[PDB]
RNA sequence: GCUCGCCGGAAGACCAAGGGUUCCUGUCCAACGUUAAUCGGGGCAGGGUGAGUCGACCCCUAAGGCGAGGCCGAAAGGCGUAGUCGAUGGGAAACAGGUUAAUAUUCCUGUACUUGGUGUUACUGCGAAGGGGGGACGGAGAAGGCUAUGUUGGCCGGGCGACGGUUGUCCCGGUUUAAGCGUGUAGGCUGGUUUUCCAGGCAAAUCCGGAAAAUCAAGGCUGAGGCGUGAUGACGAGGCACUACGGUGCUGAAGCAACAAAUGCCCUGCUUCCAGGAAAAGCCUCUAAGCAUCAGGUAACAUCAAAUCGUACCCCAAACCGACACAGGUGGUCAGGUAGAGAAUACCAAGGCGCUUGAGAGAACUCGGGUGAAGGAACUAGGCAAAAUGGUGCCGUAACUUCGGGAGAAGGCACGCUGAUAUGUAGGUGAGGUCCCUCGCGGAUGGAGCUGAAAUCAGUCGAAGAUACCAGCUGGCUGCAACUGUUUAUUAAAAACACAGCACUGUGCAAACACGAAAGUGGACGUAUACGGUGUGACGCCUGCCCGGUGCCGGAAGGUUAAUU
RNA sequence: AGGACCGAACCGACUAAUGUUGAAAAAUUAGCGGAUGACUUGUGGCUGGGGGUGAAAGGCCAAUCAAACCGGGAGAUAGCU
């Protein structure tokens, strides 16, 4: 049957990639909580 | 002309097809078109602000000459065609400068007639005058407004308005709702009736050809839940409710005019 | 003209390979392991300065690091950047 | 290695997405693999992805996103103009053969093509963010011309058969060849060409639009495929020779014709219909400012460049999405033979597999199937399930009906093979020849060869000829809903929702209404034959009485009545 | 011509059996409906939680829905166990 995720690579960078967080203060607020936190991979960019 | 169809089919039993001969089969004249992209009845917030809008065939835009500035320039038709955005045919006209431009198509209007506009042209169909110059009980479509603003009442097919009285700067119009308006004398309107007037007689037949026309169906407040509609719910067909919208307005007899700007225009409410 | 700094820099090694020492003795082809930011143009240009040969044509692909396991430590090699350098038929590198 | 079995519109092949070394070679068998494992998509090491032409990048825009100023908003921010992004669409160019353990339209061989930079000689009005043309567009349908491809014959090579026969109208195999260049065909569209003038195309235009004159009868554009060339080549059945038996090395005949034939191509055509069918650039053309014997442009020539990134491998799957080496899910492309209407179905080809526990035994019981005396729904909530019917042609077919239907109603007959009609018919295809020629990929006659149903008559085998697979059960009365649709993803598919139609009601356009503190936006680039809301639900005959209550609409005297003073 | 007919692909899910620590957190097998349309499908986009979207089942909005998920108020409160 068809599972939820349905991988694109395209689709993931627009709605989850660094330019995205960068473009609005809420998503910035997101890179300074996972800054913060010590997250070694802040987005799903790389 | 006014067909019905046979019934080889269900959905074509009802059908009353209205066929016009005189229609072009070619293309629309491409300089006088745009693109016209549909919005679903959603607005610039993405919110479904109209209901019932959705699908339907792709349509190209036709500019129509509501103004109808070319004053003193005589033009002749050179055809009718079938205009997709509007109830009204067209009429693809050429002046004698080597200017096109479409025309909402008046009642009479063949190929080959001659069309003008200006305080100069004669009184007969498809000519554009300011109303101060046309007779008091003459009929009229595509009647300005505003003086310059160019048409914007009694444009869809078979309607038209009759100039009632000539007082002062206004004359006294009857629009097809049946009310009364005064409207400056400088305003322009065209002679005669919009044509095309057995629009009305035709008969969609089955539930696609709504949906041709952009029409998505439309689900009765009584069969919806209380959460969704005022009329929602109850254990089986209920009402015991006075009829209101959605947004809970009554919608039987209440009236929603409200706007005090304009009232200084009306003569006579339509009844 | 690229200046002799940027061609003393572009060539990193000749690769050693089976497929290498076949381009070699059947397309007169040398194999190179060359800076991963060289052009063709400058890795011509290298190649004609320093080892005093005339370059036919480069071609060039980037072969892309091998992951791996030191210690059940995951890792990853680098990508680096190989050149087949076709040589003029008598050059003989 | 030999046999057997399975898939073959797939269980073969090639991509896109997604994954990321799983690819190839060596070596190892702890763990991983539902067993063992010498094996592996497992461990470890090395190797492997080669582009001016494929794709990305790039030029161009769609929906939509962002958005200088700007408008709006306690702040955050919202909207939006100029712009600038954004493919799933438009825009330059390469093919065949050979080669590696693993890449190839990328390497090699052979033969091509495209855009730009410079510089030659020739001619010369060049130039935009502006104008015009073009690009540039739906659905359905029909038929003609083709090709892919197949069959048969011819040809060439090979063969004479493990058991009766097999020098023959016998058997096996092969019979392939591209882009490009030349030719402009079947066919489709449009009448050209020149002079004069003009309220139009933001300004000008020699361009386009328009009006008029003269003149002429074929001009222009588009266009599959064929033919020629590419190719005195490559490929090629096979044969000989090595062999580290893995695959190479060496050499290589024939390479024609007829017929059939697409869902592919002409075709972005043609015909027709209403629901009336992107944009922008590249491209062509016009001029403005400008330059004015210059730079700039148009042709032929040389010469330089065409970067960068992707390229392995899986890809209906053991490599992607499903915790698994999981009977699930996943868009596009290719499309052989016999039978068949067919991409159904059966058996096969090319190609790929036997699904990572086996060995016995032959109890009950469970699962999936086969057959069944006599009876035939007695079973059961209910014929649930099963059995049955099933094709083509022709005969024949009721009530009722909105005249279409109902209808494949029902019911019934024929059906294999062989021979004759007719040494293979009707039909289709069609060569040589001859004739004409405004001269060719021509037209007319011509009819060789090829291909080929169906029918009838006569015989003939079986229990049975639509023999397998495949493939309607039928009829009568009645409730409900008109109908095709839609729905509770995962216990409800219905009488529920929708529906065309009908009615009421609102709405005069800065519409009513909706989203939004607002600016705005949708409604709609619509205008009462329109748009919103509500109820009813095709169609036919119809739709009675009540305004006391509640709501809505109108009223404007009297009473009562806010802030205010 | 047709929301026309029969029927594959494709889309769906009416009946039965199996399965129910499944091969599978909804499937398999044999039948079944639509199959030029109110059809189906790829790629990308837009609508955001008292909000969306809904041919309307309170359906659906990442195996979650009469108010999603994550974090925070937060050690809510719990005459109850």
């Amino acid at each position: 049957m068809k599972r939820t995720f349905q991988p694109s690579v395209l689709k993931r960078n627009r709605s989850h990639g660094f330019r995205a967080r960068m473009a609005t203060k809420n998503g910035r607020q997101v890179l300074a909580r996972r800054r913060a936190k010590g997250r070694a991979r802040l987005t799903v960019s790389k | 002309a006014v067909v019905k169809c046979k019934p080889t089919s269900p959905g074509r039993r009802h059908v009353v097809k209205v066929v016009n001969p005189e229609l072009h089969k070619g293309k629309p004249f491409a300089p006088l078109l745009e693109k016209n992209s549909k919005s679903g009845g959603r607005n610039n917030n993405g919110r479904i602000t109209t209901r019932h809008i959705g699908g339907g065939h792709k349509q190209a835009y036709r500019i129509v000459d509501f103004k109808r500035n070319k004053d003193g320039i005589p033009a002749v038709v050179e055809r009718l065609e079938y205009d997709p955005n509007r109830s009204a045919n067209i009429a693809l006209v050429l002046y004698k400068d080597g200017e096109r431009r479409y025309i909402l198509a008046p009642k009479g209007l063949k190929a080959g007639d001659q069309i003008q506009s200006g305080v100069d042209a004669a009184i007969k169909p498809g000519n554009t005058l300011p109303m101060r110059n046309i007779p008091v009980g003459s009929t009229v479509h595509n009647v300005e407004m505003k003086p310059g603003k160019g048409g914007q009442l009694a444009r869809s097919a078979g309607t038209y308005v009759q100039i009632v009285a000539r007082d002062g700067a206004y004359v006294t119009l009857r629009l097809r709702s049946g009310e009364m308006r005064k409207v400056e004398a400088d305003c322009r309107a065209t002679l005669g009736e919009v044509g095309n007037a057995e629009h009305m007689l035709r008969v969609l037949g089955k539930a696609g050809a709504a949906r041709w026309r952009g029409v998505r169906p439309t689900v009765r407040g009584t069969a919806m839940n209380p959460v969704d509609h005022p009329h929602g719910g109850g254990e089986g067909r209920n009402f015991g409710k006075h009829p209101v919208t959605p947004w809970g307005v009554q919608t039987k007899g209440k009236k929603t005019r409200s706007n005090k700007r304009t009232d200084k225009f009306i003569v006579r409410r339509r009844s | 003209m690229i200046r002799e700094e940027r061609l003393l820099k572009v060539l990193r090694a000749p690769h050693v390979s089976e497929k290498a020492s076949t381009a070699m003795e059947k397309s007169n082809t040398i194999v190179l392991k060359v800076a991963k930011d060289a052009t063709k143009a400058e890795i011509k240009a290298a190649v004609q300065k320093l080892f005093e040969v005339e370059v036919e044509v480069v071609n060039t692909l980037v072969v892309k690091g091998k992951v791996k396991r030191h210690g059940q430590r995951i890792g990853r090699r680098s990508d680096w950047k190989k050149a087949y350098v076709t040589l003029k038929e008598g050059q003989n590198l």
